[PDB]
RNA sequence: CUAAAUGCGGAGAGAUAAGUGCUGAAAGCAUCUAAGCACGAAACUUGCCCCGAGAUGAGUUCUCCCGAAGGAACGUUGAAG
RNA sequence: UAUCGACGGCGGUGUUUGGCACCUCGAUGUCGGCUCAUCACAUCCUGGGGCUGAAGUAGGUCCCAAGGGUAUGGCUGUUC
RNA sequence: ACGUCCGUCGUGAAGAGGGAAACAACCCAGACCGCAGCUAAGGUCCCAAAGUCAUGGUUAAGUGGGAAACGAUGUGGGAAGGCCCAGACAGCCAGGAUGUUGGCUUAGAAGCAGCCAUCAUUUAAAGAAAGCGUAAUAGCUCACUGGUCGAGUCGGCCUGC
């Protein structure tokens, strides 16, 4: 049994297999089925086992990762930095898609995922904040994927790239 | 293979010799292996000259058993001409429970690293022996 | 036009017919069309002067009896078959003139210098 | 009829490998995994075209014999053989 | 230890060769080619990768891949 | 070379029946007729006739059967050395120095190609230095010590799959 306190600003309500945390930020809905009862008590959220075996501690230690994650991401949020670089030929960075890519005719894109804000302002910085922490992190990760050159030219030689400054 | 020797016909040379160490001064230690084996005349010079590469700190390392049974070989058709002395030379028969290297040093091993590099040279899991 | 074959020349070179060797870049059996390049070795010529007759070079075919179609739909054929010598320099020719009209698609998009020497174009 | 003739012959979508990453344990650190998850090959499935009920799930449809609501045979010719 | 890589040791394949005669010599006439029909993969370029004596460039070696394409002559009956 | 010639075993011989999926030799067990009962081979959840039978355990691989020289903190079990709650052994924080770029050698090597030494200094610790790294330096760690962390940790031998 691993009880897990809660923020003052955290109320969580869980029903069975489900369980619900709601805050300043937003609502976050998750689903635990094991060979374990998930109780929330008036101040913390308990998670305990019966049996001891490996398998069963394995599933112990992302059950409480997940439940700590869903509560900072409601009462902090999840949002990352990343900001742009060109040395020639200034890489137009759109909310739809990005032009003029180390010089490059047609521009190179990729579909977001989920519903999070990737607002851009006419800047070198830029960010993608959202509910969701596995679409938050693919979305910047992949803005840099397409970003890395697709031929056989090492880097170094291309700085131009939209890295993330703080994750 | 029933054991064999000479009183037949001169072969080739010992690849061995070397028995290092001084000999001032008998001990008891030892390298025992677990399982009988023959091993060849070169892979003993292999191994041997891999510790005593490698124990350049001191000496005492000395060899018990040594090569003294030959095995011949035949190349070609079939039909005039028992076996001649190649590739094959003198051979050792190791007991499984026989000590092969042994090096008169007391409580400071430093050879069990050579020991070791010659354990991974002689077809035959070798075992560390202190008494 | 194939190996071995025999056609005329079209530069002034010192050189009078030409025994055609192989195409570059085309592997069929035999063949050898107008505007693909092809090393040869004149047959007769000036054998004084520079060894002529006798000696490989590279040419360019401008002139055959296979007749080709056209967008509209005619066939243009000719009467033997002519080409033109180049040298080492990135395609151009050896001689000073060069006699017998050219096609249109080996102008512009292709040759710029062959053109400007071109008494005749159909 | 043919030919050295002419007209036509996708893109895209989905799931993976190598590999690139996310979240996250076993080792309260770390980690692409071990459970989960986002992407990722001219190859895989499909799409498309051709053959095809002796495809044993060997089909279907309507109408034709249920005392008559047709059909086989026949005659003159083939965009058929 | 970044191509090359001796001595020695340990293996895989069985395309090569020598080849222990239970199978066929009451006989599946011989090599190679040719022509014709049917069923597969330990590959050179291109494509995607590993190592690098991979700084870059240009190369070396190795893995993967058939998707397409392997269409020709002179001497010799000759096969390599 | 699809042997000559010995040895052991086993079959073809003179062998049922029967299982092993099929089978010359592996296991068990030996033929009159018709018939009754009970056992052996083997099988016993269903087709299939016979218990989805008893006690205990393992594997989880569906392994259920080719598989090797070689590698592995996948996991379980056992023995043995050292360090352990008068703050260490490992984490985290910061040091890790001075003569000296030790001498020699080397195009260059100044802890870290190689050749020999390996002392001294300030001192809680700091080897003229165990590794990565440079063309050579530089830079980054370790050894050693302090603070914090507060607990199982570390080297090693053997056995099962």
């Amino acid at each position: 049994k691993a009880p897990v306190v809660v923020p003052a600003g955290v109320d969580v309500k869980i029903n069975g297999q489900v369980i619900t945390i709601k805050g300043k930020n937003g609502e976050l809905t998750r689903t635990l089925n094991d060979a374990v009862e998930v109780k929330h008590a008036d101040n913390t959220l308990t998670f305990g086992p019966r049996d001891g075996y490996a398998d069963g501690w394995a599933q112990a230690g992302t059950a409480r990762a997940l439940l700590n994650s869903m509560v900072i991401g409601v009462t902090e949020g999840f949002t990352k930095k990343l900001q742009l670089v060109g040395v020639g030929y200034r890489a137009a960075v759109k909310g739809n898609v990005i032009n003029l890519s180390l010089g490059f005719s047609h521009p190179v894109d990729h579909q977001l995922p989920a519903g999070i804000t990737a607002e851009c302002p006419t800047q070198t910085e830029i960010v993608l904040k959202g509910a969701d922490k596995q679409v938050i992190g693919q979305v910047a990760a992949d803005l840099r994927a397409y970003r890395r050159p697709e031929p056989y030219k090492g880097k170094g030689v291309r700085y131009a790239d939209e890295v993330v400054r703080t994750k | 293979q029933p054991k064999r020797t000479k009183f037949r016909k001169m072969h080739k040379g010992r690849n061995r010799g070397l028995a290092q160490g001084t000999d001032v001064s008998f001990g008891s230690f030892g390298l025992k292996a677990v399982g009988r084996g023959r091993l060849t005349a070169r892979q003993i010079e292999a191994a041997r000259r891999a510790m005593t590469r490698a124990v350049k700190r001191q000496g005492k390392i000395w060899i018990r058993v040594f090569p003294d049974k030959p095995i011949t070989e035949k190349p070609l058709a079939v039909r005039m001409g028992k076996g001649k002395g190649n590739v094959e030379y003198w051979v050792a028969l190791i007991q499984p429970g026989k000590v092969l290297y042994e090096m008169d040093g007391v409580p400071e091993e430093l050879a069990r690293e050579a020991f070791k590099l010659a354990a991974a040279k002689l077809p035959i899991k070798t075992t560390f022996v202190t008494k | 036009i194939q190996e071995q074959t025999m056609l005329n020349v079209a530069d002034n070179s010192g050189a009078r017919r030409v025994m055609c060797i192989k195409v570059l870049g085309g592997s069929h059996r035999r063949y050898a069309g107008v505007g693909d390049i092809i090393k040869i070795t004149i047959k007769e010529a000036i054998p004084r002067g520079k060894v002529k007759k006798g000696d490989v070079l590279k040419a360019v075919v401008v002139r055959t009896k296979k007749g080709v179609r056209r967008p509209d739909g005619s066939v243009i054929r000719f009467d033997g078959n002519a080409c033109v010598l180049l040298n080492n320099n990135s395609e151009q020719p050896i001689g000073t003139r060069i006699f017998g009209p050219v096609t249109r698609e080996l102008r512009s998009e292709k040759f710029m210098k062959i053109i400007s020497l071109a008494p005749e174009v159909l």
